[PDB]
């Protein structure tokens, strides 16, 4: 139903934003056609740009948060297919040689960015272990929608919002989308979230 | 200042810290001054 | 101490207009409306500009007769326009029927006609100073200020010759005032602003000297 | 920094120009780790 | 010592600002001069543009407040002299003729304005009666400073910052600045205003 | 007000000394012109001479004190400039090279001594630093005077007065004195100090 990461709820360890910055903020939708792989968004990144958050995070010094983040996918009972959904905190994408990755792949932004090599990540470790990180599934037979629940995890109590990525969330389609002629091709996959107890210092 | 050559005998150091200013003008004397502090990330004033 | 409240000091009735139909000379027309205005002249100008906002009740008074001043029997009509509704184009026009909009008919026979206009601003006050614009010219403009047109009417099927001469009164009642203002030295220049001539006028009158009947 | 919100007033025979000296301290909080030659 | 306005503290009837829009806002400091003649701000004009204040009451629709302002004085004991301070609401300007007043004379911004013709407030009225409004005096002998707390008033519960001004605050020399050879030519004069009970409306 | 160095009072550890050698001492005036820098007195020197003080410490062979030293400065209110006061325990002067002190120089006697390099206060030492000596401001337009007690502090339980100086007595002016024309130029700085149980052993 909800995936709690690590088993904990977020909360405070500066000034508290309220309703402003705690509200529900919606991308603008991916489409997942039969041909398509994976997408990362890799936030805090994807809101600094965005509305009060953006405010805030940009001219405060430190930062601390917690997110919910909710996917969730519109497709009909003649559409099959199946998306795996994960958080994993310090994901660090990597280049592939014919070398370091360049700066739209590692933070890139709130359109988020493609996978070139979904099997290893783009971490060089497999797709297939992805499943020891907080994760959900979303089968088109089976439901539509994948909700996630992570706390603040770092080493330190704060630190910068623009420098440093605390996670990434990663929607992945293992199996492949598949339908008859006639049908809609792209089924879009939408993505909301909501800060939970977020923290700035030195304005 | 004592703190600052104390300083560097050690690697790391962290807290709070005050400064005292004193005017020696004559008594007769009369002004404002302002008196601003910028924190870590962000460059000084341009202006007033 | 009495006569020195504010509510004695607006007491009594004055002539707040003077208005003329004149359907008998090269002006056929036959009708005429009149803005109710209450600073139309600027001795009570004057007064009233004493208080920044005020909120009262009126009683119009309408005195009517002839050139000759005599008063022959023959009907008026006194409509009320209430602000927002359309003034009449003519002596047919249909916004003489409208049954909302207020009308009294007296012959000039009768004694003056005398009925009572509520509070009518949207504001819980009357402004006669507003410092900004409401959305040149629109600079310190109470758009909330108008209280309605009237529109007198003779009720005749065509053309009389004779103009009629009708004079408006005007009771402040239940009157209550808000934060006080000094009154004008300079003469006034137009009706709505306050704009004043470049010659200044002292207040104090003078005399030879500093020393000095 | 230091700004001037005001020009410096003075009454005549008085000299037009002062000095002001600031005075560096730590608080109580203030703390230090590892010791190191300088 | 301090003038209540009206006998009045400001208070609430919408969002409330906190301390971020209720700190004081120093305005440069105008200079007195022996010649000089007058200055008026006409606030909450003077703040629409200046801090956190002016973000608010600029993108808010609706508006109410109530200000302490403190008008204070260098000079020395060789200068003489006397102001008067005065908050007068609804205080509409003119034009003298040889007609409109401009936008640069009605909204003088946070820099106010000089009078042409302070014997008569540039209103046509007189300068002598000004006294029934809220005022203080300021005499270089007995003191520099005069403080005016002023309530909310208005005909309406709200209304736009950005159109209508509340009142304004009339910097007069009634008495004019005479100081004997080798002394400061100029004596400044600024300031400080702080807005109380502040309530905005309609983001 | 008044400063205790280190935090303590002199007292007893002989014969001791009654009225007649704890009266005050007040030693010649110094006249601080705009261009001069600095004095230091270094007692018990200075009282080694004058009066019933220097009798008993001459032909007794130990010796122990403490004493309280009061500065004051006479000016006007057209003169400006700060001083410092500080009371130096064992206060060790020493040559500035193209090499020893001269006898002069280390024991200035009855009438002190000049700076040649007060910035380094003639140790070698910076004059920022002084502070963390006992210590006292003069600023002529809030004060005209600083007190210090400083009881006896020495390795020894009593020494010998003519060969060992305890510490000495400093004063500097950071900021250099200003005054305008017609004025006084000379700035009086007199010095009164009063010894406090004072003992006195070996006759």
């Amino acid at each position: 139903n909800i995936v709690l990461s690590y088993g904990e709820w977020p909360e405070y360890c500066p000034t508290r934003p309220d309703v402003s910055v705690n509200r529900f903020y919606t991308l603008s939708t991916k489409s997942w056609k039969t041909e398509s792989t994976g997408w990362y968004w890799k936030f805090p990144d994807v809101l600094n740009d965005t509305g009060v958050f953006g405010q805030n995070a940009q001219f405060h010094y430190l930062y601390r948060s917690g997110f919910c983040m909710h996917v969730q996918c519109n497709a009909s009972k003649f559409h099959q297919g199946a998306l795996l959904v994960a958080a994993i905190p310090e994901f660090v994408i990597a280049a592939s040689s014919p070398l370091y990755p360049d700066f739209a792949h590692t933070n890139p932004g709130k359109d988020g960015q493609e996978f070139r090599d979904p099997y290893v990540l783009d971490a060089g470790i497999p797709l297939s272990q992805a499943l020891v990180f907080p994760h959900q599934w979303i089968n088109l037979r089976t439901n539509n929608c994948a909700t996630i629940i992570m706390p603040y995890v770092n080493a330190l109590p704060f630190d910068s919002a623009l420098n440093h990525s605390n996670f990434g969330l990663v929607v992945i389609p293992i199996s492949p989308l598949k339908y008859c002629n006639g049908a809609t091709t792209e089924v879009p996959v939408t993505l909301t979230i909501a800060p939970l107890n977020s923290e700035f210092s030195g304005l | 200042t004592m703190v600052g050559q104390i300083c560097r005998y050690y690697t790391q150091w962290s807290g709070s810290l005050k400064v005292t200013f004193m005017f020696t003008g004559s008594f007769m004397a009369t002004g404002k001054m302002l008196i601003a502090y910028t924190p870590p990330g962000s460059a000084q004033p341009a202006t007033r | 101490v009495n006569e020195a409240s504010v509510e004695h000091f607006y007491s009594r009735a004055g002539l707040v207009g003077v208005v003329e139909v004149k359907d008998s000379g090269t002006s056929l027309d036959g009708y005429t409306v009149w803005p109710i205005d209450v600073m139309g002249f600027v001795q009570q100008r004057r007064k009233l500009e004493l208080s920044t906002y005020m909120r009262f009740d009126a009683e119009f008074t309408f005195v009517s007769n002839l050139s000759n001043s005599t008063t022959p029997g023959m009907l008026l009509q006194y409509m009320y326009v209430p602000p927002g509704a359309p003034k009449p184009d003519g002596r047919k026009s249909y916004q003489w029927q409208t049954a909302t909009n207020p009308s009294v008919f007296a012959k000039l026979s009768d004694p003056p006609p005398q009925v009572s206009v509520p509070f009518m601003s949207p504001a819980t006050a009357y402004q006669w100073f507003y410092d900004g614009y409401p959305t040149n010219l629109q600079y310190g403009q109470c758009p909330n200020n108008m209280m309605g047109h009237f529109a007198i009417r003779t009720v005749s099927e065509s053309t009389t010759g004779k103009n009629v001469h009708v004079r408006v009164y005007m009771r402040i009642k239940h009157v209550r005032a808000w934060v006080p203002r000094p009154l004008r030295s300079q003469a006034y220049m137009v009706k709505n602003y306050p704009t004043y001539s470049q010659t200044i006028t002292n207040t104090a009158t003078d005399r030879a000297s500093i020393t000095t009947t | 920094t230091i700004w001037y919100q005001t020009n410096f007033v003075v009454p005549p025979d008085t000299p037009t120009e002062a000095n002001i000296i600031a005075l560096g301290a730590a608080q109580k909080n203030f703390t230090l780790k590892l010791c190191k030659d300088t």
